[PDB]
């Protein structure tokens, strides 16, 4: 229901990011689209995921100095080692999943923000990712410029 | 009219968790991988190490490259002669080549050994070269995990009291003797009547040789070895006896069949052991039956100013000849030792004997400039903290752990949705 | 003053979230409820709690493998290796409660979000939680049915 | 009219930080807490222990499951025998019952010792068997905790050089002698006039032993004890003395009252003394004084693959008969060794001495199969990574940390209202 | 753009804070300031630097015990020591980064809350730090009220 | 029309990344930084430590405080008295001050030695005092770091078998002798006809010495110097020796010219050395060539409940006297030893010897209370975890890294702009 939520869809149903009208004779009855044009978003996931390289880079840069003389793998201290690692690795994951998260969702409302000085202020917000455009001063060539569907 | 852009899932997304937001995704890629593991030998500072070895790393070969196991810039890195090798240059046994092996490295890698394996047919009466060889180099290789450095000292002082006694030679061998020990023999020692004189010498392991200081000595502290006393009072008056002390007088190796069981093989005859020991620089002491004396004459000086458990390299034939696997079971049984084996025979691209494609990809290593991690099985490159299989100890470095792959996170992928709050 | 700010009460007072009103006759003079039906707040900070065991159990099911041969407490050591995990706890706590925070915020955001398009649009946002209803188009019953209170 | 969501906070509402948003709530639950502490005995792999016991864990008693203080799950995974200890089996002595202790298992868990105690009135010369009976077991737990397996080897290849020597006999020792040492004394030795030549023998301790790799033997290289000289003189000529040697000569046991004082309690006679060494396979040699011979018949055998710290339980009788300490001493003064101790008598089920309440509950562990750490403070299960005090070592496993409960940071509960930027 | 957008300028030019504004005419022609009074801004950021003491504390406290009888240096030892403890600084860092950025960020949400408040309703929000004043119901001392220049 | 706030950067404006949110700024400043480090000694805990001294930390002293190096609060943690040192008590030379050492610390600081330097023109047949000096004090520091407490034990119980042996006497040290060894000879011993009988003698360190418990005692195992056997056979018949031997025989001391070569000196005459052996509680056994019998009499015993590495403060007289080094190489060469050494010379503010500038700054550390690490490069305060350069081990406590300012990172500063999205 416009960015703050995310909805669940059955079988088929294409998953992702549509656009979705509201009332009209009173009461109406929704409508949802089949995806739009949004490459900005195509874009801005591409860059976030390559841009997660930084913190994998640094993590596999660390490798601990090690010595032994020992002529039998000493096999709990070294699965310990690998154990310890691994959770410090978890860490970092739920960072970046995070840090992914927030980054994308920041993309998100810039991409709202943009359509609210487009119609601006035919727009009138509603929450991110959602507007009241009332269709009197807006016909219908009017909501495709503004919305871009 | 309310006009909204709405985030919608399948039941083909996956919900992936964060600290301060959350991501649905369909496909997710592990987060880091495994990194190859590399057979072989190789350092993971060019700067610092040191090589010994023989002909197959022996730039001075007339067929080189083709007789070596190595190229020309490895080649320049390794202390070696054509024909030579550590237990070699330790007694010094007639016609063979006599090489002063010396050099620092905090790495190291020894690659010879078959310069004296049961081809080469040196006898000297030697009960058993090969159990002498093995208990060689297991006294180098533990004295090298140790040490920076290494050298051979090619002579000790010694002393003998005896002014009678003369330097021993024998036809098996060559009809001379041994670089070391030397052997002295008193020729009016007869069992007739006269027993002769106990036998004493001094020898002196130094504090240093040139510019190599001395902490530890590899010597060999040897002494015949008799089937009974019967058989020995037919050249001796008493029991076979040949005892070293340290400058205080306590013993540290030998022989006394005084004490001890004879243990010589029935009907062998006379036998030389030669075990070898680690031992402090100072002056040492001997007494021996009037018969027959022993002494140390060369040692291999070793500091204690640390080293890196240091590569062993299989030092054997083509299948022609007569080898031994002596330093294989040195190395296995030393702390430390990590060792570098063929799976094929030694065939050469020179000789039948010299320039081993296998070998050369087992030492190709040598070699490159950015691996991190040695170990015993093998080396790797800096890529990631992990392995798909443990590195065998000895090892050292930035040494790779094992986990599961199942146990390396994922990252989401793909056309990405964020959600956060609880949506309800 | 509306979702963006917490602001601070006296001795008795109960703490929470409540309903704030404006001006009127010019100038009013503000006035604060005596807290909402907002269940599903209360519902939501369940919720978000009871996700807390998942980043919880991962720090209690690792612990390092160890071997000591020795007869007498190691004390100093022993202290250092405690104080290197309480100082890893410390980290998880920190990201937990911004996790909590800001998942809370997001919670808020849709509650508001909510009572926006049910007076759609009478509401009128003024940032996240207010709203500028016009007491014109919008009687009592009105904003009773748009703000449950 | 603005209409406004209002968030306020009380004065019982405290402001907890976090990376990303601050929390204000009234109350707050510790993030995670203490594991408990259980006393007694355990393992962490219930597919590699090893238990050698008595009687109380012999499964095969009339009397099981009364007689037993472990249930029949774990009695089968001890090797045990009715009347059975390590130590009556080092020595053999006339009339008790002789078990060949053997198995491997890298926990290990020992609960005898109680079959010779003082209450067994065994004499056979014995100097001080509790005293002898602490240097055993101090040698075994020593080498048991580098080792993956033990046995009893119940014959060593021995030979004595004596020809005229025969097996000597005690009527303190049940007019028989121990199966260890044996006892070889000359008749002939007579101070009159007959002096007598010095005895001789050797005696191997093997490589290994059945399935048992040896890489380690304890021994007892045993000696008699006399007052002084005089005294000894009415047995026979010289000094006493009684020496072992390795192949070599050099000395590693004995007695040699050439060199050392006599000491020897006044008017007690002679005795005997019987300290355990730990010894590499090989063959040692043995001089005596000619009319006393002791030769080592027996041994326990090791490996040195590796085993985790070991288990060692109290065994004593109840208060009615007489007991020693010397396991607790010996596992006290041991590196690697935990030891498991009632604080209340030995009361049986079975009998007085068998089937004891508070033993099957600190046994009990032995038993669970999710203790992840073993200590000298007892057993704890993975909960938690705290305790709230040490785990005294020894201990292996995953072994939780002491921090004080005021450093376990807490989350907030109860009503809760988020905060982020300066509010101002 | 308005808060969710951080543009770039070229050589000379101030960066910071700045007011800018629209159209007019038909089509009109953009203009941007020289920055305002914004000192909440600057006592905020003042507040913030200085909460980082809190977590920077916590890491200089935190020193491992160790007890070495060697008498040379173990130099790789002691570097994979340095470099691990450098990596979990680098961690704290990008946390500490992270809570600044988004702190900072609520309160200039805080501060552009305040202003929509002040004019209200004849700010009328176009996402955070952006408003249409309608030129009409407002003249210039109007928007100077609101806005502070 | 549209009104906005305008973020923009310059620049100079850089980027810095977090995890949920960027900062733009034209500052930064680092994260942190190094903690200074401070030459000389100290201490990471008040409450348990013991020094052990001499004039220079004397509050008794008549010159006091301007004869110390430390000022009255440190003295009284010191155990000292003027004129004293380990070693004078040790040997317990004629006239010279004999003070009782004694007390319990895990940090342990030694600040004497100067007071048997070659200025005190000891004699008494010494080879070598300094070699003594420096074997002694290395037997001192290697038994005193891994011990709690310290004493010295001024008369082990000693027993002599000779009836006729009388107590030696010399004019090279001061017409009487020793403490310790006692030297015991026998008239009637004159190469004439009479050779004498071998003298024999034992020896006890105890399980403990008032409430100290010993499970180690530093001694010496001292013994006569020859040039050869022919000036040997102007004093005694047959060679030369003196042989230390534990209870049951082993040989664990002393000096055999039976079997070991004479290193006497050439035309020095006979001397006297005596190196410092570590061992365990019991009764030795001593003997000797007829005519010579030396006998420990006292020793330093130790505790092996753990200490942690010791401070040596460097104990040398000032320019005009003559002093050594001894105790410096025996720290060099000891494990577990941090040396305080001055880089000026002793200048005194009581006499020339007595309260030094430089020492009294070095020592100031003892000291303060908020010393977390002691190392060999000096101490540090726990203000950071982070040093410019290494300290150099041997060091205890909470002992701070060497990385390079470069790898400290930075956070932003002066006007800050967030930023987050894609901004596009
Ligand atoms: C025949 O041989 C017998 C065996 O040799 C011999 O019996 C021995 O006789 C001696 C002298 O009477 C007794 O000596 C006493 O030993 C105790 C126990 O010491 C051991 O344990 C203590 C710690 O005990 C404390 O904690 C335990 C629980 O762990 C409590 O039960 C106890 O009540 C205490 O609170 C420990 O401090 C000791 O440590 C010493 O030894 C170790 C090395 O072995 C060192 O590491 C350590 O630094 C220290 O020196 C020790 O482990 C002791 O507390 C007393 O002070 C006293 O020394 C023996 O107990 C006794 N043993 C046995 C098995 O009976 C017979 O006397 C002999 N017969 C003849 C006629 O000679
Ligand atoms: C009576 O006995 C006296 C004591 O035995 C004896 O005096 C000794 O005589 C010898 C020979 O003249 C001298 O030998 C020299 O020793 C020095 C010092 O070596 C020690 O320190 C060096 C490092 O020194 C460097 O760093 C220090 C600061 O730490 C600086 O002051 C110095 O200037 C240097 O820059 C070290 O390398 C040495 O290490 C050796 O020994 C250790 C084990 O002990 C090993 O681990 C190591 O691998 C190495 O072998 C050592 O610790 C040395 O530098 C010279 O080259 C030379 O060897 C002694 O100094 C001297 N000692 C004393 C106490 O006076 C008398 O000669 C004798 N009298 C008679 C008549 O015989
Ligand atoms: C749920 O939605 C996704 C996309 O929203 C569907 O994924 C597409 O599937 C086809 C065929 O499998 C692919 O060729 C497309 O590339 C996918 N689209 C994207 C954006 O990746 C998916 O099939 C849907 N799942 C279900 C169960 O209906
Ligand atoms: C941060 O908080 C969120 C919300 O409480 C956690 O999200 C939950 O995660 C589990 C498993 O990942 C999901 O099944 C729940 O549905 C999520 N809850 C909601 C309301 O979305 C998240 O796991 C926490 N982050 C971490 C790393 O623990
Ligand atoms: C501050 O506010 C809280 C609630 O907003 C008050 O907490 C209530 O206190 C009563 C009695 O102590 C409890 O029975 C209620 O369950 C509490 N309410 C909640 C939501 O937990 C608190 O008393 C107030 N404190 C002060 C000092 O006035
Ligand atoms: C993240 O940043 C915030 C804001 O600078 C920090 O919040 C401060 O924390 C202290 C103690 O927790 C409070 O007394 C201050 O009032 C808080 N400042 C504000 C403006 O709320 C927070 O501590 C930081 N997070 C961490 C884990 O360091
Ligand atoms: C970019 O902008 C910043 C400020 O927005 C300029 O920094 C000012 O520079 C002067 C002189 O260097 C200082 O005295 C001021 O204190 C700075 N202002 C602030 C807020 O710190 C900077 O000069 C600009 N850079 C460029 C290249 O134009
Ligand atoms: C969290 O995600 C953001 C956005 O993907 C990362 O920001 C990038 O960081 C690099 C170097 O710091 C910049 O050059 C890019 O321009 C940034 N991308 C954007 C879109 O701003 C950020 O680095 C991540 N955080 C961490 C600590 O890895
Ligand atoms: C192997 As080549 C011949 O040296
Ligand atoms: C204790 As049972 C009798 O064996
Ligand atoms: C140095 As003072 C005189 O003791």
């Amino acid at each position: 229901f416009g960015l703050l939520f995310v909805g669940f869809v059955a079988g088929g149903v294409a998953g992702g990011y549509f656009w979705g009208r509201s009332n009209g004779g009173g009461g109406g009855a929704s409508v949802s689209s089949t995806q739009a044009g949004f490459d900005k978003i195509g874009k801005d996931i591409q860059q976030l995921r390559n841009d997660t390289n930084a913190a994998i880079e640094g993590f596999n840069g660390r490798i601990a100095h090690d010595e032994q003389a020992i002529k039998n793998l000493a096999k709990e201290i070294e699965d310990a080692r690998a154990e310890a690692l691994v959770g410090e690795l978890g860490i970092i994951r739920s960072l970046i999943v995070a840090n992914i998260s927030m980054n994308l969702k920041e993309s998100l409302y810039e991409l709202a923000n943009q359509i609210t000085k487009r119609g601006g202020g035919i727009a009138q917000e509603a929450g991110p990712g959602c507007w009241y455009v009332d269709s009197e001063n807006c016909d219908a060539s009017c909501k495709e410029y503004i919305f871009n569907f | 009219e309310l006009i909204c852009i709405v985030q919608r899932v399948n039941e083909s997304f996956s919900l992936h968790s964060g600290f301060g937001g959350n991501v649905y995704s369909m496909k997710t890629e592990p987060m880091t991988g495994f990194t190859n593991v590399t057979k072989g030998a190789s350092v993971i500072n060019q700067k610092d190490w040191i090589g010994f070895g023989d002909s197959r790393t022996d730039l001075t070969n007339d067929q080189f490259p083709a007789s070596s196991d190595v190229p020309l810039a490895v080649a320049k890195k390794f202390r070696s002669l054509s024909g030579a090798s550590l237990m070699l240059s330790a007694f010094g046994p007639p016609g063979k080549v006599d090489y002063l092996y010396q050099g620092c490295g905090k790495e190291k890698v020894f690659y010879e050994g078959v310069n004296w394996s049961p081809e080469a047919g040196i006898d000297c009466f030697g009960s058993n070269w090969t159990q002498t060889k093995k208990d060689f180099y297991s006294r180098i290789y533990e004295a090298a995990r140790s040490s920076t450095c290494m050298t051979l000292v090619n002579s000790l002082d010694t002393k003998i009291s005896s002014t009678t006694a003369t330097a021993g030679t024998a036809s098996s061998c060559s009809s001379s003797w041994m670089k070391s020990p030397l052997w002295y023999a008193e020729s009016s020692v007869n069992p007739p009547q006269v027993c002769g004189t106990e036998q004493s010498a001094t020898f002196t392991l130094p504090t240093s040789f040139g510019i190599y200081k001395c902490n530890k000595h590899v010597v060999q502290l040897c002494y015949f070895v008799y089937e009974n006393k019967a058989k020995f009072n037919t050249f001796g008056c008493g029991d076979y006896y040949q005892n070293y002390y340290d400058g205080n007088g306590n013993l540290i190796g030998g022989m006394d069949n005084r004490v001890a069981a004879y243990r010589g093989i029935a009907n062998a005859g006379v036998k030389i052991e030669c075990p070898s020991k680690i031992l402090n620089p100072g002056t040492y002491s001997i007494k021996s039956t009037p018969r027959f004396l022993l002494v140390p004459k060369r040692s291999y000086c070793f500091d204690t100013d640390g080293g890196y458990p240091i590569q062993v390299v299989q030092s054997e034939w083509s299948a022609s000849r007569r080898s031994d696997n002596a330093t294989e079971e040195a190395c296995l049984q030393t702390e430390g030792c990590i060792f570098i084996k063929k799976t094929t025979p030694y065939v050469g691209e020179a000789d039948d004997n010299h320039g081993d494609i296998e070998m050369r990809q087992l030492l190709s290593g040598l070699g490159n400039n950015d691996t991190v991690c040695v170990s015993q099985s093998g080396y790797t490159k800096g890529e990631t903290p992990f392995v798909k299989d443990y590195l065998s100890p000895p090892k050292y470095g930035r040494c790779q752990l094992k986990t599961d792959s199942g146990r390396i996170p994922t990252l989401p992928s793909g056309l990405i949705i964020p959600q956060a709050g609880t949506d309800s």
